[PDB]
Parts: C-alpha cells; structure tokens; sequence
C-alpha cells in the first residue's frame, strides 16, 4: 500500500475525470503507463455516454 | 486480497454525477453508434494493456471481459431507445446500463493502476538479481556483470530520483536519498568483493565478506523501498 494506495483514487480521478480537478508510477518516460494509455479512450467513451443520455 | 471496493467508492460520485440527466429517431442513432465506437476502441486498449501486463494478468483481463458485458448491455439499451427516444423506461434502462458501464471502465482503471505500481517496483528487484549476478559470477563476468547492472541501475535511478522529488517531508527525502546513497558504495564493495573471491577462493573469509557485503545490498534495496511506499 502505502503512498501509492492512499493516492490511488487521484490518478484514476485524474485520468478519466480531469475536469473534476500526485506521485507518477511511470518506470521510463518512453513508456507510458496502463492508465496515461487508458485515459482518453475512457474520457472519450464517457463524453458519448453523456451526448447519448442527454439526448432530447 | 485485492480490495478495489474502496477506491471504487471514492470515484462512485464522479460516475454518478455524470450519468445524471441533465418514431425512430436517426441523429439517436448515430449517437449510440459513437457509443458503441468508443466502447469497441477502449476495449481495444484494454486488451493491449492486459496481454503485456506482467502483473494482474488473468484479474485485469476478468476485468476486460467485464467491461465488454456491460457494454453489451449498454449497446443493447441504447439500440432500443433510439429505436423510440420518447419512452422513460427505456431512457432509464439505458442510463443504468452507462452507469454500470463507467464503473466497470473505473474498476478497469484501479486495477490497470495497481499493476502499474507492481510494475514501478520490480526496478528494485530487477536490480537486485542484477546484483546476485555479480556475486555469483571469471573476472570476465563479473566486469560483464557490472555492466548489466550499472544499466539497470540507471533505469532505477530515473524512478528513484522522481520519488525523491515527490517527498513532502523533509526527512523523508533524507532516508531516500541515504538509502539510494547505501546502494551505490555497497554495490561496487560487491564487486570488489566478489573479484577478492576469484582471486582466493580456499579463504573462507573472502566468501564470508562477499556474502556480507550482498546482505548490506538487500537492506539498501528495502530501505529504498520502504522510503518509497511511505
């Protein structure tokens, strides 16, 4: 656990919900990580869901 | 031993908050697409990030598979809502399935976090079986040995020197800088050491000292671990 638990929710907040705005767990910066990957295909994904449901 | 429920409720109300709301119809329909879309490209992404994750691999791809399910559910819901845009019922059926959806994506994400951080901390035992190398190695390894290491080594002094930066507490930046400061001597002791050893292998006391020298490696590995996760 530790530091990289107790700012677990952040990362993920930051990554999926920026707007709503932190150690990295980055290993070598040409990699990029699961959740920096992640990010904006599950912002995307999240911004349809929102045009769709709030369809009028 | 997993325990994703917590983090999973501190992000609940973000998913929530945004699932909220604010004939055939055809713009609903090319809407839904977009869904389905972005649903098939994060799916694509998850699946690249679970196949070359070395950590969580049959936990992240349950997760996947997850994912895929609900939005499956989801893709139904909305194909039947467009399908007649006038109807509550099926307004809801779809909203409840996005909702369901977007904590599926978020458990995703937590676990897709949880390996980057296994990743993160396998420099230090990627460094240390480095180090075990050079113990057990002609002095022709051994040069050859520290050469492995030195490069790993300098992949972990990228991470490790991040982490210091990120230290609030002022002694806490101390211990990291002490501990990545016990590796580094103790680290050529290990090779001059392990060279004393090839040079006289029938004294005992050459062996004894090598076999010293690596428990002062392991307990500089550990400490910069221990300043890392704290």
């Amino acid at each position: 656990d530790g530091q990289y638990a107790m700012t677990r929710a952040q990362r993920v907040r930051a990554a999926m919900f920026p707007e709503t705005l932190i150690p990295s767990t980055q290993f070598d910066a040409a990699h990029p990580t699961n959740v920096q990957r992640l990010a904006e295909p599950s912002q995307m994904l999240k911004h349809a869901v929102v045009n769709l449901i709030n369809y009028q | 031993e997993i325990r994703t429920l917590t983090v999973e409720r501190l992000l609940e109300p973000l998913v929530t908050q945004v699932t909220t709301l604010v004939g055939r119809s055809k713009k609903a329909h090319v809407l839904a697409a977009s869904v389905e879309q972005a649903t098939q490209n994060f799916l694509e992404k998850g699946e690249q990030i679970a196949k070359e994750s070395q950590d969580l691999k049959e936990e992240l791809v349950a997760a996947v598979e997850d994912v895929r399910k609900q939005g499956e559910t989801m893709r139904i819901a909305s194909s039947e809502f467009a399908d007649d845009p006038c109807s509550s019922v099926k307004r809801g059926t779809m909203v409840r399935a996005a909702r369901a959806l977007l904590s599926a994506v978020t458990r995703l994400l937590i676990l897709a976090d949880m390996a980057d951080v296994m990743r993160l901390l396998s420099h230090l035992k990627i460094v240390e079986e480095a180090l075990e190398a050079v113990k057990n190695a002609n002095e022709q390894d051994l040069a050859n040995r520290f050469k492995e290491f030195g490069k790993e080594m300098v992949k972990l002094n990228y991470v490790a020197a991040r982490r210091q930066q990120e230290l609030k507490d002022p002694h806490c930046r101390d211990e990291m800088a002490a501990a990545r400061g016990a590796l580094k001597k103790n680290a050529t002791m290990l090779y001059t050491a392990s060279q004393a050893f090839l040079r006289h292998p029938d004294v005992a006391a050459t062996r004894a000292n090598r076999d010293y020298v690596f428990k002062q490696v392991q307990e500089a590995i550990a400490g910069i671990s221990s300043a890392a996760q704290a």
